[PDB]
């Protein structure tokens, strides 16, 4: 678990992991955004 | 008049996140083992 | 849109990544805030482990994969694998999160604002793909780079706090190996060993005296190289001998990291020095050698004469001989008679596993690893369903070492299809027909019919 | 055993060697748009 | 099998072949080199045979 | 039955078949404590074990069997060092925890000295472990 | 009407489906 | 038909007397069963010595017998063999044995009287499921 | 140049075609 | 007219910000309301079993299927 | 017996295949 | 004009019937090597002990198989994977009762079809084509690895490869079922997915080529003579087909660019075939297909069957009647 002084900080690192899927996700409304180029 | 790109990013995530709930009740109540 | 448009490059968007061949800045900054990513990645999974651990569980029990890469550098683990204390992991997991604000930083600089080409503004930095000189002083500043990181693992192990030896006296223990193996014949002897059964090549590691003594060779080689290639340019039997184009570079090192992924892939499937089996669980062997000493222990505490015991088939039930006249434990374990590991080498003597000992002196430690081992197996569904696949859904476990293995041999069988890709395509827009036959002139309608 | 052992070797290493010092051969010229 | 030889040679007789092999093809592959114009270019290939 | 509804819980724990929820300390304080009769018995009977095997590695030493040599410091002295580290704290003195990583210095030292199987300094070794050994227990006290 | 008919017999049945699963996964045995 | 309490009642003593598990205590046994002995006892067997298992005849005829909440409590806290001779505290899980099971130290008396709960309302769910083995699956 | 239509007069023709082919 | 070309057109958004979630919520009282089980027959988590009916119920006749069908289905 | 007539077969099947590969209609573009 | 530029030159030859290059000089010994010890070892080889339980299996012709039951029977469970060439046997009788041709065979064969997905993209640069009808190659590649190296590396013995026989295939087959469940997994229904597509595109553009073939043949003729080899001008009209197909379905889903059309073609096998084959690569280290048994319980808790249960059933009985004599203890864990 983590340190007592950082568990209520729990909920964000339970989705901290799974940030870098949403970043190749990202990039396709990127493209999305600009009508595919 | 609302830009495509937009429609389109709401709607996969609302999709997504159904599925997800499939994916959740996949892992809770019936149908859990548990 | 000039530079970012299908247009005025010829590329579509999904192969969008294709337009930074020749930008060299924007290619730095895609490179720097991908590796962002991986030390994100790293430290918010290494948080994630240390919130989701749970003190009473062993790691591998608890679909934990890299608190004991940290565990076996020595942070945070006492005698016997235990985990004591899980604050290092919290420290290296917050300095790889912050790390990633400062590397994402550059990359988007120098994606988004940054010089688009480096050659001008930055020579020192700039660079041509075609420069052989340039691209090969790059290479030796980041093989220098290399050697640094295996020198730092060699002092952690030497001199900071020192690394976890499973095969300690003892238990195993973290503890200082002060004299590394830094005979060429051993470090070097792993590397022409066979792959195939008993040889292992570089997955053999058997102690860690091998292991640091090696990468202090491999620090020292990684220097000495790169010194070479600042001060050198390629020969002219290497000039002719490949492609000097950044897509070739990149199938070049496609084909590696594919080779080190499968290397690693069997690594964390059969080695148990390196990836002890406290912390990452049991090998398959190592499971299945623990049920054959477990039944062998249960039915010689029954009365029965284990050595002498005669199985259906007229093999031993629960020890023979392998096909080098060594006794090993029976079974189907017979293929696994390989195996050595700390719990089981007590019991092996020079021709094998010791009658007597396995007699008089199997102690109750071992049948309680066994045990575990045996109940612990890497068997398990992809929904996590320990066991046979015929199994029912109350156990929830599969190894840590079959999610490795598979995670990098799948990898590693992808980027070789990656290299095949890019050098294939590097050969072809070399030779100029990566876009198609030219109707003008055809090769092959020149060509001399056959037949 | 060891006869069959060492001619094994011996064809082995002549064909690697082949293919080694072959494909070391400027073989990226070998193409129909050479010049 | 399963002894740790380098390259599986066990006996010494093995290395004859092993290095004087690739020696031989070394050797024709040098007469090729040598004839080449062996200075730099600056290209993804060198078109030159 | 013919209108009854469904249970329907919203991401609740209540529920037989929901997932939230930690399986242990939920209903009460554990009945282990540490350093209980059973385990300090296995530790101390252990540690006293210990000293019999160092006595059989030395006899091995003498005889140069080297592989059964190093086994004996790894057969039934496996649990060496938790138990060393589980009665140190016990005593929770300096001198022992000094007199215990010594112990496991000279230990190592004399496993690198069996693979190099080097008699004379495996014979020194040996006797300088069980001089170490015999000095933490009459340190620790109890064995 | 038959764009209309054909469009949404494909429609109505999918989105009353999908919020009977979506109630479904709450029944919770 | 309901988890009624005619399902949730089991034996408590030797002498014959009843308790009614509440849900969440048989909710708590089974997340316990399978945390801590599932990998041995998964579908009321033994893993590692299945001559014996969890099934009641196998835990009636147990000397003494464990089918009941109190015996079974006791078994897990100071195991022994089937013939209740020899101790095997240092082969089985236990609380008293924790350290070198690690599994064991969390539990308390509640815990062993939810995990003995699951054990005796196994073999009510299914007639010859707990402790048949493959042939049931 | 190369020879391509030299060798096999009859490829890809049935036998009325290249027999009307040959009566020209 | 083409597809996208209604998807970005407001009008449909005012219609299917009522039309589309009117019926996602009347499959959930379709099934919350229990009556999918007994338009189709299908047991609840609390009828797969009863009294005398802890085996496995089983229709061995074809023409009097309904009659037994009631039988074990009496509940 | 069989095994005559399983290896008659094998090869009478290879031999197909060799003729196919080593006999073949030569491709020619017509005029 | 010298003896290495004469010899690569013609190595390198686009002139001999079949083409060798580099990756030719490693693929034909290798790839002949391999038949020949198969077709010797299929007509004519002892019986192979490959549970090593001293229960030799018969393989071969003359000992009393056909062409259905007959195989090169894998390795002895006592080999493991350890290297196992003749050299390493005390005799070539003991070399064949521990099934060493099946090593032989599986090691140069494997490095065949390497060569030969090598030497598709040789021809490829010497024509002036474009590489990856090798990458395509490489998905049947991958799955033969799957089967013949990979499994046995992450099982640890050459006997779980599978044999080089037919009815030796189906009993691979049904034992991995048993022990696996890669039907229930779902990178072998990518690939079941993948060869079902494969045939619904092949039938699908073939009979829509076919089908708007272009009118260049008379009555009395078959309308293949329609095209002439080398010709510049399409055989069928593109817009026919893709019109039908569009009114067959909707305008949208057609392909009405045709080197798109091809480039799906060729994606949708070879996917499909890279996934199974890394299911069976992950599956060698023992990460099964799911397991839904006994997922549904009613109120009470007790099992309601579904058919993942029914195929339970199934994969048991395979399970148990597997290598009857080869198990001592309960668990297969190896
Ligand atoms: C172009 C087209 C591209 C389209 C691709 C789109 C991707 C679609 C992805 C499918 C949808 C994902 C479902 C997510 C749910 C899931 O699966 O859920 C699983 C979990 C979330 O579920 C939790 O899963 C856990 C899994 O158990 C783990 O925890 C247990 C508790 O101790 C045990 O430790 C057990 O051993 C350990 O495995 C438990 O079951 C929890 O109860 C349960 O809630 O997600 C996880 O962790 C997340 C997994 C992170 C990725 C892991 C890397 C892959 C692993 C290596 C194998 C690769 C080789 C190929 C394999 C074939
Ligand atoms: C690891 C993932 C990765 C990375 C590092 C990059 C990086 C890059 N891509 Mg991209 N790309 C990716 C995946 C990735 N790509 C994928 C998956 C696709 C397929 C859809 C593409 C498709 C694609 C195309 C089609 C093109 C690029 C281009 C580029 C380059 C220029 C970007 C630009 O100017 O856009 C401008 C983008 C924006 C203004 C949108 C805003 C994006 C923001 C900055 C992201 C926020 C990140 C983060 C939250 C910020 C943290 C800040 C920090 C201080 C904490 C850049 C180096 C371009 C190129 O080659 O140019 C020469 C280009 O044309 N990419
Ligand atoms: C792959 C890595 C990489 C590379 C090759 C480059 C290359 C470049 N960057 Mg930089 N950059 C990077 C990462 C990288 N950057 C990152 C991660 C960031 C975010 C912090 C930036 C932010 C950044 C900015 C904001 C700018 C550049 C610019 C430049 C150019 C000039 C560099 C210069 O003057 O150095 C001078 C070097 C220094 C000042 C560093 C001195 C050393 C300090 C004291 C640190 C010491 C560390 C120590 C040795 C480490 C011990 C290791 C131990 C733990 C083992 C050059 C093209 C400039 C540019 O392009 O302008 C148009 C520019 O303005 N970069
Ligand atoms: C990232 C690492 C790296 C890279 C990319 C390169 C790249 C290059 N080096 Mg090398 N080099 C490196 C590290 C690296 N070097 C290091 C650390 C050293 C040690 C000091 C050297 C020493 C060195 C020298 C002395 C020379 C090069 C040269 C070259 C060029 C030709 C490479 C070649 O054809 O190899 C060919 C490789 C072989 C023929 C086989 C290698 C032999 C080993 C011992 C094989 C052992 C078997 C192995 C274990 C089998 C299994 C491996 C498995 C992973 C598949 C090229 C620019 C040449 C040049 O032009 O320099 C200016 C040259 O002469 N390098
Ligand atoms: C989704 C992407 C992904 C993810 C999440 C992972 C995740 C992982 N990979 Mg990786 N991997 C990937 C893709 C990915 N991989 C791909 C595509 C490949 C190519 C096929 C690989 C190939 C690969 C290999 C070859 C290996 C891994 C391994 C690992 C694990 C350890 C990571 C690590 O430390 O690397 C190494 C980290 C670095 C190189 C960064 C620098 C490290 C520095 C130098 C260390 C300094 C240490 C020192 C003691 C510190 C203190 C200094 C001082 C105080 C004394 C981890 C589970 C390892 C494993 O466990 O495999 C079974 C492993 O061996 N991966
Ligand atoms: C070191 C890693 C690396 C790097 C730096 C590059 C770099 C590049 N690749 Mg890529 N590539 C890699 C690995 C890498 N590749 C691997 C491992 C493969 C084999 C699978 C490929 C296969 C590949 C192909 C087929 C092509 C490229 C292309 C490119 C260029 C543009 C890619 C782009 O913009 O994508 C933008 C990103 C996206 C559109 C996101 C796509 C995400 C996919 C759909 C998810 C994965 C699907 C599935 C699971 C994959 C199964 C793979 C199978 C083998 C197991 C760029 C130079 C293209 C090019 O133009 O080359 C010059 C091109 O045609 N690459
Ligand atoms: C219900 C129901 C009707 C479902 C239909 C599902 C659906 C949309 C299927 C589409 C399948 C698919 C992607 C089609 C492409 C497959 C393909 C290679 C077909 C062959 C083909 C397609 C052309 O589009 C043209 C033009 C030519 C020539 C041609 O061969
Ligand atoms: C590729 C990634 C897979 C990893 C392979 C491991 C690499 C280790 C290589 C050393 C092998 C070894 O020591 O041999 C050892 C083993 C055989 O050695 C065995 O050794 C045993 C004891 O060690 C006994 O002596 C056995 O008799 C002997 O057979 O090698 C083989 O299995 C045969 C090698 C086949 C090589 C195929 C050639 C590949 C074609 C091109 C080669 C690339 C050329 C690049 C040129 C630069
Ligand atoms: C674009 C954006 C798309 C957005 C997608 C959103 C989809 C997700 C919506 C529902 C998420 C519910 C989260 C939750 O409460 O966990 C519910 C369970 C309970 O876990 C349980 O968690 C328990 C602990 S705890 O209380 O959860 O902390 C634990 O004890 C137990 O063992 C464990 O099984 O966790 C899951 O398994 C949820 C899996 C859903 C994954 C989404 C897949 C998306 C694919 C597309
Ligand atoms: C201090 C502390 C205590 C307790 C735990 C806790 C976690 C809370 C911790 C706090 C940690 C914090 C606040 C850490 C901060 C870290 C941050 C902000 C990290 C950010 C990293 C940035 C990254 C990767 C950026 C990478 C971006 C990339 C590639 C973008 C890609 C793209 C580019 C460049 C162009 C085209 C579009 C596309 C494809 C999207
Ligand atoms: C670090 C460590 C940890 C555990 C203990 C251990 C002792 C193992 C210790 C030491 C490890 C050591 C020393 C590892 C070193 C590994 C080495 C040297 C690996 C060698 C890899 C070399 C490879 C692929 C070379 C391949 C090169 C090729 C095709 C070059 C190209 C070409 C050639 C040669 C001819 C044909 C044409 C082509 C394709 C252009
Ligand atoms: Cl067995």
């Amino acid at each position: 678990k983590l340190p007592e002084a950082y568990a209520v900080f729990k909920p964000i690192i339970d989705v901290a992991p799974v940030i870098p899927v949403f970043f190749l996700l990202l990039a396709f409304v990127w493209q999305a955004a600009v009508g595919f180029r | 008049r609302i830009p495509l790109w937009l429609i389109a990013t709401v709607g996969g995530t609302l999709a997504l996140t159904v599925v997800g709930i499939f994916f959740y009740g996949s892992y809770s109540g019936v149908g859990s083992s548990l | 849109v000039a530079g970012r448009d299908i247009e005025s490059t010829g590329f579509a968007w999904w192969s969008g990544n294709s337009r930074l061949i020749n930008v060299s800045g924007k290619l730095l900054g895609a490179h720097v805030a991908h590796a962002g990513l991986m030390v994100f990645w790293c430290g918010a999974m290494t948080l994630f482990e240390v919130a989701h651990y749970i003190p009473e569980k062993p790691l591998y029990e608890q679909g934990l994969i890299l608190l004991p890469h940290l565990a076996v550098l020595g942070w945070g683990v006492g005698p016997g694998g235990e985990i004591i204390d899980i604050y290092p992991y919290f420290v290296v997991g917050v300095l790889h999160l912050i790390s990633s604000a400062v590397l994402g930083f550059g990359g988007v600089y120098h994606s988004l604002i940054g010089p688009d080409t480096l050659e001008e503004s930055f020579p020192a930095f700039g660079y041509d793909w075609r420069d052989k000189n340039k691209i090969t002083t790059i290479l030796g500043i980041h093989l220098i780079v290399l050697g640094i990181g295996a020198f730092l693992l060699v002092i952690k192990a030497m001199y900071v706090g020192g690394i976890y030896d499973t095969w300690a006296p003892g238990g195993g223990d973290v503890r200082i190996i002060d004299s590394p193996t830094l005979n060429p014949g051993v470090i070097f002897g792993y590397v022409l060993k066979s792959p195939w059964g008993g040889d292992g090549w570089i997955v053999s590691v058997n102690n860690m005296e091998d292991l640091v003594g090696g990468h202090i060779w491999i620090g020292i080689i990684c220097i000495v190289g790169g010194f070479w290639h600042i001060f050198t340019k390629p020969f002219a039997w290497a000039r002719r001998a490949y492609v000097w184009s950044g897509e070739a570079y990149l199938s070049y090192s496609l084909v590696a990291v594919s080779l080190m992924g499968f290397i690693a892939s069997q690594y964390s499937w059969y080695n148990n020095t390196a990836y002890p089996s406290e912390f990452y669980g049991p090998t398959g062997p190592e499971a299945s050698q623990s049920q054959a000493f477990t039944f062998l222990v249960r039915d010689q505490r029954l009365g029965a004469n284990v050595s002498s015991a005669q199985g259906p088939t007229g093999l031993g039930k629960y020890l023979m001989r392998s096909p080098s006249g060594e006794i090993i434990l029976g079974g189907e374990t017979q293929r696994f008679w390989d195996l050595r590991a700390p719990w089981i080498e007590p019991l092996r003597g020079p021709n094998g596993l010791d009658l007597n000992k396995i007699k008089n002196d199997i102690q109750p430690w071992q049948e309680r690893r066994a045990a575990e081992y045996m109940t612990h197996a890497p068997l398990g569904s992809l929904n996590s369903v320990g066991g046979v696949a015929t199994e029912i859904n109350s156990v929830n476990y599969v190894s840590p070492r079959s999610w490795l293995t598979c995670a990098h041999f799948f990898l590693g069988f992808a980027f070789y299809i990656g290299h095949l890709w890019h050098a294939g395509r590097a050969r072809a827009a070399a030779a100029g027909f990566e876009k198609g036959i030219n109707r003008e002139n055809e090769p092959t309608l020149s060509l001399r019919p056959i037949d | 055993m060891f006869t069959l052992k060492i001619v094994v070797y011996t064809t082995v290493t002549f064909f690697v060697s082949l293919f080694t010092f072959g494909f070391l051969s400027n073989d990226a010229s070998r193409n129909p748009n050479r010049k | 099998e399963g002894t740790g030889e380098a390259l599986g040679i066990d006996d010494t007789r093995l290395i004859v072949p092993v290095i004087l092999i690739p020696v031989i093809t070394f050797i024709l592959y040098a007469g090729f080199a040598s004839e080449q114009d062996n200075e730099d270019f600056f290209d993804t290939y060198d078109q030159r045979r | 039955a013919s209108g009854d509804f469904p249970k329907q819980s919203y991401f609740g724990a209540a529920p037989i078949s929901a997932p939230f929820g930690d399986t242990y300390g939920t209903a009460g304080a554990p009945i282990w404590e540490k350093l209980g009769e059973t385990e300090k018995g296995i530790f101390t009977r252990i540690a006293q074990t210990t000293k019999d095997q160092l006595e059989q590695a030395s006899e091995l030493i003498s005889l140069g069997s080297w592989e059964a040599s190093r086994q004996r410091l790894r057969m039934t002295m496996y649990e060496t060092r938790k138990s060393m580290v589980r009665l140190t704290d016990v005593d929770g003195s300096k001198d022992a925890k000094d007199l215990f990583a010594t112990f496991k210095k000279k230990l190592e030292a004399l496993d690198r000295a069996l693979v190099a199987k080097d008699k004379a300094l495996s014979i020194k070794l040996i006797g300088d472990v069980r001089a170490s050994y015999n000095k933490w227990a009459a340190t620790v006290g109890g064995v | 009407t038959f764009r209309w008919l054909a469009i949404h017999g494909l429609a109505v049945p999918t989105v009353f489906f999908l919020g009977a699963i979506t109630s479904m996964q709450f029944i919770q045995r | 038909t309901d988890l009624d309490e005619n399902t949730r009642t089991v034996p408590l003593d030797s002498s014959g007397t009843t308790v009614i598990l509440t849900p969440e205590q048989v909710k708590r046994g089974k997340r316990l069963f399978n945390s801590s002995c599932g990998n041995c006892h998964v579908g009321g067997i033994t893993k590692t010595n299945p001559n014996l298992g969890l099934e009641p005849d196998a835990l009636s005829l147990a000397t003494p017998a464990r089918d009941n909440i109190d015996a079974l409590v006791d078994y897990m806290k100071n195991p022994t063999t089937y013939d209740g001779l020899e101790s095997i505290a240092e082969l089985h899980p236990s609380v008293k044995s924790a350290d070198i099971f690690p599994k064991m130290r969390s539990l308390s008396d509640e815990d062993l009287f939810a995990i003995g709960g699951h054990i005796l309302l196994q073999p009510k769910l299914s007639s010859e499921k707990w402790g048949g083995g493959k042939i049931y699956y | 140049a190369a020879g391509w239509f030299t060798g096999n007069p009859s490829f890809g023709k049935s036998l009325i075609e290249y027999s009307e082919e040959t009566k020209k | 007219r083409p597809f996208s070309d209604i998807i970005t057109s407001i009008r449909y958004w005012i219609i299917h910000s009522i039309t589309i979630p009117a019926l996602y919520v009347a499959g959930w009282l379709f099934v919350s309301t229990g009556l999918a089980y007994d338009i189709f027959g299908t047991p609840r988590p609390n009828e797969y079993f009863t009294q005398d009916r802890q085996q496995v119920p089983l229709v061995n006749d074809r023409f009097s299927a309904k009659q037994e069908l009631e039988d074990l289905t009496k509940g | 017996m069989e095994t005559l007539v399983y290896v008659f077969l094998l090869a009478g099947t290879l031999g197909v295949i060799f003729f196919a590969v080593f006999f073949r209609d030569p491709p020619r573009i017509a005029k | 004009a010298s003896a290495w530029e004469r010899f690569c030159s013609w190595i390198t030859s686009t002139d001999n019937r079949l083409y060798i290059g580099w990756f030719g000089v490693l693929m034909i010994p290798t790839l002949l090597t391999a038949t020949t010890v198969y077709i010797i070892a299929f007509v004519a080889a002892p019986p192979v002990d490959i549970d090593g339980i001293r229960e030799p299996v018969a393989g071969s012709l003359l000992y009393g198989n056909n062409i259905i039951t007959g195989a090169v029977i894998p390795s002895s469970a006592s080999i493991g994977i350890h290297f196992y060439p003749i050299w390493e046997a005390a005799s070539l009788d003991e070399w064949l009762y521990n099934g060493g041709p099946y090593q032989l065979i599986v090691d140069h064969f494997l490095l065949g079809v390497c060569g030969w997905i090598g030497r598709e993209w040789e021809f490829s640069y010497r024509l002036g084509m474009r590489p990856w009808i090798s990458v395509a190659f490489t998905a049947p590649v991958a799955a033969a690895s799957a089967v013949f190296l990979v499994y046995p590396i992450g099982q640890g013995s050459f006997s779980d490869g599978m044999p080089l026989g037919i009815s030796g295939t189906f009993n691979f087959m049904l034992v991995f079922q048993a022990e696996h469940n890669i039907l229930m997994h779902p990178f072998h229904q990518l690939g079941v997915a993948g060869v079902f597509g494969g045939s619904l595109f092949s039938a699908m553009h073939g009979s829509l080529v076919t089908s708007s073939l272009i009118r260049e043949t008379t009555e009395n003729e078959s309308a293949n003579y329609g095209y002439k080899f080398g010709q510049e001008e399409e055989t069928y009209n593109i817009v026919a087909a893709h019109g039908y197909f569009g009114r067959l379905i909707f305008q949208y889903a057609s392909f009405n660019n045709s080197r798109a059309l091809h480039f799906f073609l060729g994606l949708w096998p070879v996917v499909g075939i890279w996934f199974t084959a890394l299911g069976v690569m992950t599956m060698a280290f023992n990460l099964n297909g799911f397991n839904f048994n006994q997922s549904v319980v009613d109120s009470q808790g007790r099992v309601i069957n579904t058919w993942a249960d029914i195929l339970n059933r199934a994969n048991l009985g395979m399970e148990v009647m597997h290598e009857r004599n080869a198990h001592n203890f309960p668990l297969d864990l190896a």
